């Protein structure tokens, strides 16, 4: 819900004392994928 | 007095950017929290150790602008107003002689992303979750507490260690000192020029020594070294197979299904967990090493800087007169003054 | 002096009657050893890569050939969970063993004697200290002389009366602006320079 | 480039920000790696230029509070992050904290420790109440709100020194203090 | 995925020897005529 | 492990099975040394 609610959830207490406290690190997730490989056009000799 | 604070993204170290690995790492319960907490118990007591050595005076004594100390010359160990930090000339010697790998000195990604993502150990530590944290006191605030301890001492002797500062003429004060080691106070005033010349000359030898050699601060450098060596080893511990196909997680996960990957990945979850469970132990023990050093230094401050010690060889080799504290990277340096 | 002392000891009672704030040093040791036991207990909830966190749920479901492949996971998980706790308890026992050796030192030097050591028996000049017990710890009621009201004085490091120099055997010279006197270093009581 | 994406090259599935490297790879090179043994540069295989890889911008999060007994207002530290990026941490991409209510800003402050949000920078210095780091501390105060400040070490005081002057106590106090060791 | 070198090995056996084609095995096939390495990267494809 | 003897394992099975058994010896011992070294590090701190 909010930063207080993560801290309560983290300390497993419904009541939080005066202090500074650690919480789950943030990291921007990727917006979308990028795929890149060399371009080949013939297919491999599976029939052989 | 201290060592580098640290914290580890325990999930990102073991399981960096995978949900699949997080859902395996969960099956061990509190291990990562116990690790994280322990690193925090260390990091929080570094602010304690810094505080307990240096923050012994609650009033910030400033020197008179004139220097009528009777021939004793503190100019090399008092604040130099010309410098952007108010550190002394000898402290600016001490601050150059130690090499540090960061200290929390703003990583803002305008440097540490792109080119300086590659050629820097510390950006790789920061990309494996290994966050160094800045200390509570900046080196200016240490220099100010040190300045206040030193300015208090040269102007008031031990009297600020008991209560409000009481001013005393220095030459006379030194008379009370001499009288404390039983050389009767006349013997100072009858030699004040010779004494001042030697005191200034002995400060001259501290300079000429610690300038010239590239090795002197070993007892601090070995701490700053062991911190970085353990993090650099913890970073190497990510490179191991532990019997698995690859030491990269996503090169397992792209190449394997939900079950063959569970057999592989748990190897890394094991090896890596045992790499943090090692590292955090090594830090909790070192921390007990530096704690003892810091509590001892907080006593050397209390007893050699706030007072004259009758404890033989505690305030350096000789009969103690008085000592002057100096800030250093992660350390305090005492300059002991002795009658011999 | 006695009325200040009975009042100072009164302030200790009246202060510690109001709050828990001072006892954080004992309360934290208790908190930490309780926390580590809660942590050691709560680990039993964990799968550790076994099909279940619960031992009887392995035995009530698998044959000997498979059960050993589940049970050694539990053994591995719990084993390391004890080792970590025992590690934390040894290192935290070292923090306390130092706290005890310091407390025994403060007892020997601030209770059985009067220490000249600055700030070891607290800020100010130590007179004596009284021990009081606490749950798993010791408390010291350190009594200190603190110099509290000062006046400025003019001074000289020595005096001349017949071309010879004079110095205090004990104390320092001062002038009230009009007459010179000699006095003891830690309290103003003037006397004629004799 | 400069954006956060799930890259793949050749089955090297990662996640990061791609950037034009200044690395002069020799013609046979396709990869560069970290001291840690992880990829940190790579030649694009259709269009032969060299990319730096950086894993996407991130850090620890920490929360500052006066206690539930008194308030339900908290302030938040983005440790190791300049304030501009925090907007870049918009929920139009899925952050690990799903709570994003503090990216409103208005009281946003940069520190040596990172960027601080929900607390007000007050020029007046106090005793350190909650330690933020690098001489910054925070406290809940007056209409109460969280303030952040550089700490005051103690009163500044010029001592009355001179080459011929002495202070002497005319009076004293007999103090008593507690001291509690486990 | 992409691959840096690829090879196919083509041969005939009885069906009761297919279990010997996997890595680190034993039996006359796996001992005297076709051994895979202990880390074998690849796949085994067999049919009547 | 089927034996505490490192060569009994090497005799009774094959390399793949060693990954199952000799590996146990690798783990368990490496835990043994980490245990002794930790006790010695703590102990060393008391002697200091
Ligand atoms: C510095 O301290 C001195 C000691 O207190 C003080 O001098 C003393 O002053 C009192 C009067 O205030 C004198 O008292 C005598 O005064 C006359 C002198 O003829 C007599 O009729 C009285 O009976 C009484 O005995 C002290 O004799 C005198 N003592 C000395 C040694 O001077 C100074 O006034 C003080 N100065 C300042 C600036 O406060
Ligand atoms: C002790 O004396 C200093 C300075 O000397 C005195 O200056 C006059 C006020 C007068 O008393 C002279 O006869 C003395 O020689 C005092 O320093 C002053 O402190 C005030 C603040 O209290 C400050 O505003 C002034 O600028 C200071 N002046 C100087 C010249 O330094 C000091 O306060 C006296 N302290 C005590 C405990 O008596
Ligand atoms: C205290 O000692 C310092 C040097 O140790 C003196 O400062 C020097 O003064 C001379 C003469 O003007 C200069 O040539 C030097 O360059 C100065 N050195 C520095 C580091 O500033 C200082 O003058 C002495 N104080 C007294 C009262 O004699
Ligand atoms: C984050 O803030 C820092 C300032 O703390 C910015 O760094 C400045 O960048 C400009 C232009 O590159 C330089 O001229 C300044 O000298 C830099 N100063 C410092 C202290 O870094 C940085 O660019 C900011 N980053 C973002 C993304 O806004
Ligand atoms: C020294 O200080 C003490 C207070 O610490 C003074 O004693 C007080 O004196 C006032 C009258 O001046 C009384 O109202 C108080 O009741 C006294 N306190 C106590 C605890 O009894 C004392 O007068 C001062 N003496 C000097 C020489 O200045
Ligand atoms: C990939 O295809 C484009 C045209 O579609 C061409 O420019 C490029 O040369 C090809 N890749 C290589 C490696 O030749
Ligand atoms: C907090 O609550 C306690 C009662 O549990 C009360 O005694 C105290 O005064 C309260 N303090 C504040 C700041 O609300
Ligand atoms: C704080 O003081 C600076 C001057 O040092 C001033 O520029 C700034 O506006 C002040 N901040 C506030 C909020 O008043
Ligand atoms: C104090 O020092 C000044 C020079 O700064 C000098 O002129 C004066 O005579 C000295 N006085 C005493 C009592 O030493």
């Amino acid at each position: 819900l909010d930063p207080l609610s993560e801290t309560k959830c983290t300390l497993k207490s419904f009541t939080v004392e005066k202090g500074i406290y650690q919480t789950s690190n943030f990291r921007v997730q990727p917006t979308e994928s990028i795929v890149r490989f060399p371009n080949i056009t013939n297919l491999c000799p599976f029939g052989e | 007095v201290s060592m580098t604070k640290t914290s580890v993204d325990c999930t990102m170290y073991i399981c960096g950017d995978s949900t699949e690995c997080s859902n395996l790492l969960l099956q061990y319960g509190s291990f990562c929290t116990q690790l994280n907490r322990a690193l925090t118990g260390i990091a929080v007591e570094q602010d304690k150790n810094t505080q307990e050595v240096f923050a012994q005076v609650k009033q910030i004594y400033k020197t008179p602008p004139i220097k009528d100390f009777g021939g004793f010359n503190f100019s090399q160990i008092l604040p130099d107003p010309s410098k952007p930090s108010k550190r002394s000339f000898i402290e600016d010697l001490l601050f150059n002689k130690v090499t540090l790998a960061d200290a929390g000195f703003i990583k803002q990604y305008g440097d540490c992303l792109g080119d300086i993502a590659a050629r820097d150990l510390i950006c790789a530590q920061k990309f494996n979750g290994l966050t160094v944290l800045p200390p509570l006191l900046t080196d200016e605030m240490i220099a100010q507490y040190t300045s206040a301890l030193l300015a208090g001492t040269i102007t008031s002797g031990w009297t600020f260690g008991a209560g409000a500062a009481l001013q005393i003429p220095f030459a006379m004060q030194m008379a009370y000192r001499f009288n404390g080691i039983g050389v009767t106070q006349n013997v100072l005033y009858e030699n004040q020029k010779l004494i001042a010349n030697q005191f200034n000359s002995a400060i001259g030898k501290i300079q000429d020594s610690l300038s010239s050699t590239a090795s002197a601060l070993g007892k601090l450098q070995d701490v700053v070294n062991q911190n970085a060596q353990a993090l650099n080893t913890l970073v190497k511990q990510l490179s191991s197979n532990f019997g698995a196909i690859s030491s990269v997680l996503n090169d397992i996960l792209s190449r394997l299904d939900k079950v063959e990957a569970e057999v592989q990945i748990d190897r890394l979850i094991t090896g890596r967990l045992q790499s943090l469970q090692t590292y955090v132990t090594q830090q909790l023990i070192r921390a007990a090493e530096i704690r003892a050093s810091a509590n001892l230094a907080a006593t050397k401050m209390s007893e050699c800087v706030l007072g004259q010690s009758k404890r033989v060889d505690f305030c350096g080799k000789g009969y103690h007169l008085m000592s002057f504290p100096q800030s250093a990277p992660h350390g305090v340096v005492f300059l002991h003054v002795t009658y011999v | 002096i006695a009325n200040q002392f009975n009042s100072a000891i009164g302030k200790i009672q009246d202060s510690l009657s109001s709050t828990a704030s001072a006892l954080g040093k004992l309360q934290d040791v208790v908190n930490q050893n309780a926390q580590a036991l809660n942590t050691l207990v709560k680990q039993l909830s964990s799968n550790f890569g076994a099909i279940s966190s619960v031992l009887n749920d392995i035995l009530s479901r698998l044959d000997k050939v498979e059960a050993e492949v589940q049970i050694d996971r539990l053994i591995t998980g719990r084993l390391q969970s004890l080792q970590t706790y025992v590690t934390q308890q040894l290192i935290r026992a070292a923090e306390i063993r130092a706290s005890a050796n310091l407390a025994a030192t403060k007892m020997s030097e601030c209770v059985l004697g009067q220490s000249k050591r600055v700030d070891f028996c607290g800020k100010g000049y130590h007179l004596m200290s009284f021990p009081q017990s606490a749950p798993h710890g010791v408390v010291f009621l350190h009594v200190t002389y603190v110099p509290a009201q000062e006046k400025n004085f003019t001074t000289a490091p020595a005096i001349c009366h017949d071309g010879k120099a004079h110095f205090p055997r004990e104390g320092v010279f001062v002038s009230n602006g009009t007459d010179w006197f000699v006095t003891q270093r830690n309290f103003y009581e003037p006397q004629i320079i004799t | 480039k400069n954006k956060c994406v799930n890259f793949n090259f050749n089955g090297l599935t990662g996640t990061g920000v791609l950037t034009e490297s200044n690395k002069k790879f020799l013609p046979f090179q396709q990869f560069g790696r970290d001291i840690a043994d992880t990829t940190d540069a790579v030649r694009d295989p259709q269009t032969l230029e060299i990319l730096d890889i950086t894993p996407c911008s991130f850090g620890g999060v920490s929360v500052i509070t006066p206690g539930t007994n008194t308030s339900n207002q908290v302030a938040v530290l983005y440790q190791g992050v300049n304030c501009t990026e925090v907007p870049v941490a918009i929920h139009a991409d899925q952050l690990t904290p799903t709570w994003r209510v503090y990216s409103t800003g208005s009281n946003v402050f940069q520190t040596r420790a990172g960027c601080l949000i929900g607390a007000e920078h007050v020029n007046n210095s106090y005793e350190c109440d909650i330690p933020i780091g690098a001489g910054i501390c925070a406290s809940y105060q007056t209409s109460q709100s969280i303030i952040a400040y550089t700490m005051s070490l103690g009163a500044e005081n010029s001592v009355a020194y001179s080459n011929n002057s002495i202070a002497i106590p005319t009076n004293f106090t007999i103090s008593v203090t507690t001291e509690i060791l486990p | 995925l992409c691959f840096t070198n690829v090879y196919a090995d083509s041969f005939v056996i009885r069906g009761d020897e297919v279990r010997q084609i996997a890595p680190g095995q034993t039996g006359k096939i796996a001992d005297y005529n076709y051994k895979l390495p202990d880390d074998f990267t690849g796949c085994v494809i067999a049919w009547n």
